[PDB]
């Protein structure tokens, strides 16, 4: 079906170079803009870095701008991230992720395996805040994993630019609702969006085995995209 | 006094018929536009470009009146900047025409020398050509009154202008000289491009275009031919010798029958332009 | 015995004239007399959609009332996002000669057809995020002039044979034939409880099928050339149809035959699609000069007119929601009205 | 004998058109009237909805 | 701005498509468009066989740096004036014509000849409304066949007024001014008329160079010199 494979993690010295590549397959490359997100050992996701649909326009996180440089060879198929001047900070996990933007489109919907980089030894942007860390919660009830915003997610458009994704164990996030309202595709129905302005919740009924992991918070109105802290979900 | 005191030293001391013939010219030019305007077929850069031509030619139409009519007995009343001015608007005007035909003359060469099969609105190339036409026109213009002129130096002065420098006559006509030869030279590639591919084929328009190009030059050349062999005399004659250079107003009007031709040239010939004119 | 048959057949046909004219008391012109006229209807473009190169034959706008769906010459169909004109997707199609286009109800899917015999049905969402030809329908023996979904699985097809077609588009097969015209069908239409369908054809006859049965409920004849469009009445109960004649006729399914007719002296050319408003007052019709008349239903006055289109204006949709109206023509760009 | 077996297809169509119920033509003008008038608030085409309410203006 | 970071997203995929649609008709602009036109068993297959060797049946073909599309309509068993609207604006119109069909009586069935068949197809496509413009390339196809039909079948049988004697040169010229009259539209259009048979290999030749003459004569008229 559709894959990403990242290569190109390993033991770094400070100060090093490093080249990170995702090879794609199973989809029309060309046509996907590409992310990079990175994730540290404890803590959660935050976003690096982007390129559109051919390289038309291309961001980077005020921790990684001018450091790293993301490219694309769509004839080949590959997304490469030549990161020098590395800081012992950036030790993490690396997932490079497709997105489609169209009307009715659903951005982040495949996410990588990711790669491992381990580095041997602000403001003006919105804050995704998911206060609580944790709930104890016993399979077949129905639990909501609330959410918040410093600056109102909804445009004049009508479109309220908010994402859930769910990461379970030992695996990748997984894309459940977005834009707070829609479904992706192969997500069961049990979970829903909900909310208004900054305060948003995601329900979820009938919460079965498979519903275990950390349920992450994402904008995307302004792009310094900002994930939430994360709220893990553990059985009792 | 600097207007009288050149006339005094160069010896210069029927209208109707002509402010007659410009209102029919500029009658013809308003339908030419208007069948450019109302046809919706005509809305492609070639059109546009002979409507540049009905414009540019249009004005040379107003501007020789305005020439006409405010010269005589009273353009001792003008004052040198006024005098410049009039000069200016006539030059600019001529030049604009010129340089209409010329624009016209690389569009059709451009499109001869492509094949193509939907030749397309390329408005950029059609910007290009007729902004540079109407900028050169206004600059050559305006050179007189910038500096280029006959002020304090009546040695070297022109005749039939009495306060035009007579290098800059000079420049004038070798301007006008490599415009008629880049004229001539596309028109006859133009024939040339079209009876080479049309013989290298075997199985009219060769003639056809033969007889359209030689009208077109032909009337160009001799309705041209008095003024600039005026301009090339009156350098070469000194003031109060060539007596020639005082009936110098025949030769402008054969210019100017020049550019009211222009409509009757370019709408005979395209058969499209009859059709659309005789509804 | 052909000609015994062919007399049975000439006194079946006096006999439906007989009771037509039984069933007619009144015209539709006498009780839609006393009502307020319609007023005249101004719209003004609010969007040109450009980008198409060739000239466009057909567009369907889709349940969303938001997205729409153009089929032009150049082989090239384009989901176009009426509200900001971006193009959503340009799918190359494989035949340039593309007659009639329509758009899934769930969004899912858009079809095609035209001289190539062949309707193509393109899978919008795909996994892969291109555009992928879901299916192929082969069988007609003639140009797919019309072409709508009942539902994500079946298809209505109408075709130059003489004959319309219900498609399993899962199957691929025709699962029923709808025969009984004798001249090229240039457009269906299907009923809103997606039950009966009008088809018209070159015979200048109007034809109500039934889906599910398979058979020719009733015929309807008063235009004299070719009908080009036809459109259900939002109740369903009603229909017009368009022809070449430079008139629109309005029939009713349960009167059995013509309501109304739609006219106009200094109108002589053909049209080439109708449309009919939400409320079903306002008949929308594009003619062959260039334009496009609004009629009203009732008073069968005219309301309006659209003329902003350098071309024949191939096409007409007006949103589910009635909010906007959606013309193509030969020019190569659409227009939508507000 | 194919013409006798479509002048008998054509026959059978005819006479099972020929034996529909139909109403007058104006109950049927009177339905459509009413419909028309009853949905008449909610057609945009013919009162022009206002600027602040249709998505493109 | 105010669209919002998936909106600009939209907006940059828009604008890609727009610059890929431009590209795929500048593609398409510099290609030659053909309608191919003929009775039945009139020589439409030979001719693109011809075309080969150097619902719509579509050929594609290359010869001097010109690509050719030639849209060979064919059974399209329906109205031609439902769908021939759609074929205005080809660079040219491809009719051929089996000379030995003068005396071919069956038409599609009517029993009235197959050349008067023909000659009414090519007046009712030559005098179209939409092809008011567009140039026929006649093709006389068969002539081989003629060669030898002339000898023992005079062409009185298709034209009863024919005066002239029963030789391949006479008969042929005869046929191809009696299919060049039907020509209404004298001043707007030219008629290319080649005489091929089975077996010649100058076929392509003349379509290219009959294009070529097409394409002069459309820049003469957007120049306007014509
Ligand atoms: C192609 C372009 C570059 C060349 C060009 C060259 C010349 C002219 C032009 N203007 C003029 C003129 C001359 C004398 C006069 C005469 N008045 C002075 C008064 C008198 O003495 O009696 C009356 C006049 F009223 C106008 N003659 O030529 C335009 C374009």
């Amino acid at each position: 079906d559709v894959q990403l494979v990242e290569s190109g993690g390993g033991l770094v010295q400070p100060g090093g170079s490093r080249k990170l590549s995702c090879s794609a397959s199973g989809f029309a490359f060309s046509s996907f803009g590409m992310h990079w997100v990175r994730q540290a050992p404890e803590k959660g996701l935050e976003w690096v870095a982007y390129i559109s649909s051919g390289s038309g326009t291309i961001y980077y996180a005020d921790t990684v701008k001018g450091r790293f440089t993301i490219s694309r060879d769509d004839p080949k198929n590959t997304l490469f991230l030549q990161m020098t001047s590395l800081r012992s900070e950036d030790t993490a996990m690396y997932y490079c992720v497709r997105s489609i933007y169209y009307y009715g489109s659903s951005p982040f919907d495949f996410w990588g395996q990711g790669t491992t980089l381990t580095v041997s030894s602000g403001g003006s942007d919105i804050v995704m805040t998911q206060a609580t860390s944790s709930v104890p919660v016993t399979p077949g009830e129905s639990v909501s994993i609330s959410c918040r915003s410093s600056k109102s997610l909804l445009h004049s458009n009508g479109n309220t630019y908010l994402y859930w994704f769910l990461q379970r164990p030992g695996q990748s996030p997984q894309l459940l609702i977005y834009r707070m309202s829609n479904l992706a595709s192969g997500v069961p129905d049990r979970f829903s969006g909900s909310g208004s302005g900054t305060a948003f919740t995601l329900t979820i009924s009938r919460l079965e085995a498979e519903d275990v992991g950390v349920y992450y918070c994402m904008q995307h109105l302004e792009y310094p995209l900002t994930f939430g802290a994360g709220t893990k979900l553990e059985l009792k | 006094d600097i207007i009288v005191r050149h006339y005094n030293y160069t010896g210069k001391l029927t209208s109707v018929v002509f402010i007659l013939i410009c209102c029919f010219i500029i009658l013809e030019n308003i339908f030419v536009l208007l069948t450019i305007w109302k046809t919706k077929k005509f809305h492609r850069p070639m059109y546009y470009f002979i409507g540049n031509l009905a414009l540019s030619d249009l004005l040379a139409g107003v501007a020789y009146t305005a020439n006409l009519l405010l010269s005589g007995a009273t353009t001792y009343k003008l004052t040198p900047a006024q005098w410049f001015l009039r000069e200016g608007s006539m030059f600019v005007a001529l030049s604009a025409s010129v340089f209409s035909l010329l624009a016209i003359a690389i569009e059709r060469y451009i499109t001869m020398l492509k094949m193509k099969l939907h030749n397309g609105s390329n408005n950029f190339r059609l910007f290009l050509l007729i902004s540079a036409c109407w900028v050169i026109s206004l600059i050559l213009g305006g050179l007189p009154i910038m500096g280029w002129n006959c002020i304090s130096a009546l040695s070297s002065c022109s005749t039939v202008l009495p306060l035009y420098h007579k290098h800059y006559i000079l420049f004038c006509t070798t301007v006008f000289t490599l415009l008629l030869l880049s004229i001539v030279i596309l028109y006859c590639r133009i024939y040339s491009l079209v009876r080479t591919r049309s013989r290298r084929l075997t199985f009219e328009k060769s003639l056809a275009l033969l007889k359209t190009v030689i009208i077109v030059l032909s009337v160009f050349i001799a309705c041209w031919a008095p003024l600039f062999i005026l301009l090339l005399l009156d350098v070469g004659c000194k003031v109060k010798t060539c007596d020639i250079l005082f009936r110098a107003e025949y030769f402008l009007v054969l210019a100017v029958l020049n550019s009211g031709t222009n409509p009757i040239i370019y709408t005979l010939t395209n058969k499209e332009m009859r059709r659309a004119f005789i509804r | 015995e052909l000609d015994q048959l062919r007399q049975e057949a000439e006194q079946l046909k006096n006999q439906i004239r007989d009771a037509r004219k039984a069933c007619a008391d009144a015209t539709l012109s006498q009780i839609t007399n006393n009502i307020d006229p319609v007023g005249r209807i101004q719209m003004r473009t609010r969007r040109t959609l450009r980008g198409h190169l060739a000239k466009i034959y057909a567009m369907h706008w889709g349940t969303d009332s938001r997205l729409l769906v153009s089929a032009s010459q150049d082989g090239k169909l384009i989901i176009w996002d009426s509200y900001t004109t971006n193009k959503v997707h340009a799918i190359p199609l494989r035949s340039s000669w593309v007659m009639t286009c329509a758009y899934a109800p769930s969004g899912n899917y858009v079809a095609c057809g035209g001289l190539d015999n062949i309707c193509s049905i393109y899978n919008l969402k795909t996994r892969e995020g291109n555009v992928r030809v879901s299916r192929e329908l082969a069988g007609h023996t003639g140009y797919l002039s019309c072409c709508r979904f009942l539902d994500d699985n079946q298809i209505v097809t109408s075709s130059g044979d003489t004959t319309c077609a219900l498609w399993d588009i899962e199957t691929g097969q025709q699962t029923t034939t709808f025969t009984g015209h004798t001249g090229d069908v240039m457009s269906l239409s299907l009923a809103p409880d997606t039950r009966l369908f009008v088809s018209g054809a070159c015979d200048a006859s109007a034809k109500l099928w039934d889906v599910r049965e398979g058979m020719c409920r009733q015929t309807f004849t008063g235009h004299e050339s070719d009908i080009n469009a036809i459109c259900f009445f939002p109740n369903g109960n009603a229909f017009a149809t368009g022809s070449d004649d430079a008139t629109c006729r309005l029939f009713d399914l349960r009167a059995d035959q013509e309501l109304m007719t739609y006219s106009h002296d200094n109108i002589i050319c053909g049209i080439t699609s109708v449309s009919f408003s939400k409320s079903g007052r306002l008949l929308l019709a594009g003619y062959d000069d260039f334009n496009c008349n609004v009629w009203d239903a009732l008073k069968a006055d005219r309301a309006g007119v659209l003329a902003g289109h350098d071309n024949r204006v191939s096409c007409l949709g007006v949103t589910d929601d009635g909010m906007a109206v959606a013309t193509g023509s030969w020019d190569s760009f659409l227009k939508i009205w507000n | 004998t194919a013409s006798i077996a479509q002048a008998r297809k054509l026959v059978e169509q005819l006479k099972m058109e020929a034996n529909i119920d139909r109403i007058k033509v104006s109950k049927a003008a009177a339905d459509l009237m009413a419909y028309c008038e009853a949905h008449a608030k909610e057609d945009p085409l013919l009162t022009p909805v206002p600027a602040s309410e249709n998505p493109f203006r | 701005c105010t669209l919002s970071a998936e909106d600009k997203a939209a907006v940059e995929r828009s604008k890609m498509i727009d610059r890929n649609l431009r590209e795929d008709g500048e593609k398409a602009a510099r290609e030659v468009k053909l309608l191919l036109l003929g009775a039945g068993e009139s020589g439409k297959s030979t001719i693109v066989k011809q075309m080969k060797i150097i619902g719509i049946v579509e050929t594609h073909f290359t010869f001097k740096d010109l690509h050719f599309k030639m849209f060979d309509v064919g059974g399209q068993r329906s109205e031609r004036k439902k769908w021939i609207h759609c074929f205005e604006g080809v660079t040219a119109i491809i009719f051929c014509v089996a000379l030995s069909d003068y005396d071919l009586v069956l038409a599609e069935d009517e029993e009235m000849n197959r050349m008067h068949e023909s000659m009414k197809l090519f007046d009712s496509i030559c005098n179209n409304k939409w092809f008011t413009d567009t140039s026929i390339i006649l093709f006389l196809n068969k002539k081989d066949l003629f060669e030898e039909k002339i000898k023992k079948s005079p062409l009185t049988i298709c034209y009863p007024e024919y005066a002239g004697s029963n030789t391949y040169e006479e008969a042929a010229a005869y046929i191809q001014c009696q299919f060049e009259d039907l020509n209404k539209r004298k001043d707007t259009k030219e008629i290319y008329t080649h005489f091929t048979c089975a077996t010649d290999t100058k076929n392509v030749q003349f379509v290219f160079d009959a294009v070529t003459d097409v394409i002069i004569k459309n820049n003469l008229k957007d120049c306007g010199l014509f």
